[PDB]
């Protein structure tokens, strides 16, 4: 895959993200908060379409994510992100993707997430997120 | 309690 | 070195 | 003076401002890194015009900010800031401005000035600087 | 307040 | 289970556990450094015994925990950790426990575990880690 | 003198400090928050004795240090500390010493001192603090 | 390395 890192922000404001409900992961792009501003981050694209679109705007800053869990496996003889879910102190966003494979969830119970890196091929292959106060 | 990252700051010198 | 540093976690997925 | 906070970022790449041999610092302007590119500061400028300009070009990442210094003190009746040094791990730049009234210094042993916030009339009234790691 | 904070990722396990 | 919550800390000498093939993780305690110094901390344990010991030494400060993981399941109507593995950069420790259930795991590319909470009845119930730089 | 460094802490509950009206500021030892419990830092005592003891008892968590300002100057021909005040969001603590030579001061916008380290021979030669959030 | 990390100001006094 490609892989991507968009560093750390102060916040974040909007994610969209695209998925395939037989496949995995596809596209990713984030809309930060920089200092109070929006900033919108570069898109993160799978090599191939295709993928239903889904926007996830947070009601920033008083909204922001508690959890994000998902889960991981294989996609034609690729492990990727097949499924992503995002927990606020509001509401859940998802699963997007498919449920299957092995799990895995960061609950976050102090803090924030301020960033993703991570690598897209056909899918979201893997990604990490920067955390800070 | 916020979605906003917090950074340690000093100062302020000059005018108060 | 002049560049500011955060907790990263993960990576999930392959390698 | 006009207040201002450019918030904070992931390092500095560039000092741009101006000061009167005679009186204070006037403008106020920071090239930051955000995450391995530039980010252009608004320019702060002064109310009034006269200055001499200087530009601090560092050479980021390996070069950074060890101490602020300066001075503050009376012009035309305000408390302002009369005078501006950086020094660095490779050099010191400044006295810039007037070496005059209280002194005062922000050494670093460990982290990173990451972005000022303040205040412009005719002089510089007041600044602060966010820290981080 | 006087007191400092950290990031804390969890809990794992239980409710 | 009687919850417990040492805090944070500079980073982590040794952990003493101890585990049930049979059923769960049991005690927990942990040595870990402040400013230099071994800290004792407190030994949480199981309210029953019949546990396998294991001690955790690390080369502190060379060597650093990179990944904690483990799993989480029912044992006897309870939900609870019922294994754990420690990856430091320089080798792995456990898994510790039985591998079943739902599993968790949290890398780390920058950064450091400093300290551990949670609750343990007749086994672990839960955990949290503070993490910093 | 002989150099001292407590490392970084919870939190600051009390300092205690002994100066000279003749010289400057003498011992110097801190009572900090360690995760919700009082730590009680070594006491860095001057090499000499006579000093006249304070005791400042803060009303911790509530209350915390928002400015360290002093003077430093020749005593005897050693460059020291010879004042210190201490200004918390609830009152003033000081001036403690002889207030004359060069004025410092670092006043905290947003943070938390939680450490000291510097070096005390006759008198506190110089000191630095840990800041975090 | 496995120590923590902490933003340190000063020294002042000389
Ligand atoms: C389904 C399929 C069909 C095909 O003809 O080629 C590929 C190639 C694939 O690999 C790419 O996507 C991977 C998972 O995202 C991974 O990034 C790899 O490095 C990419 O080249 C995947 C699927 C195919
Ligand atoms: C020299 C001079 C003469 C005069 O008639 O008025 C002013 C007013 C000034 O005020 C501005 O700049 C101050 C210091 O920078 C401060 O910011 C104030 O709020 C501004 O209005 C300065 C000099 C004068
Ligand atoms: C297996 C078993 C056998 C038994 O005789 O009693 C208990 C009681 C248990 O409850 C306590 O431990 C739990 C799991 O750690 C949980 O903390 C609960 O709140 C406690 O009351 C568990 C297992 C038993
Ligand atoms: C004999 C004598 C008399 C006096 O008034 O002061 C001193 C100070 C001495 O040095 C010690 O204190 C210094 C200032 O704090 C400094 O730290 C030095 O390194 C210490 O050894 C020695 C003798 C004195």
């Amino acid at each position: 895959g490609k892989a991507f890192d968009d560093g750390a922000f102060t916040g974040i404001r909007e994610i969209n993200l695209s998925y395939n409900k037989e496949t995995a992961i596809g596209d990713f792009q984030v809309v930060y908060d920089l200092n109070g501003s929006p900033y919108v981050g570069q898109n993160h694209k799978s090599f191939i379409t295709g993928f239903t679109p889904v926007k996830i705007s947070l009601d920033f800053p008083s909204e922001y994510i508690m959890e994000v869990s998902g889960y991981t496996g294989n996609v034609s003889g690729y492990v990727v992100v097949r499924s992503l879910t995002f927990k606020t102190n509001k509401k859940t966003y998802g699963p997007y993707g498919v449920t299957s494979g092995t799990p895995f969830n960061l609950p976050i119970e102090n803090g924030l997430i301020v960033g993703f890196k991570g690598s897209i091929g056909y899918w979201l292959d893997y990604f990490s997120m920067y955390l800070s106060l | 309690q916020s979605g906003i990252s917090q950074t340690v700051i000093v100062g302020p010198w000059g005018a108060k």
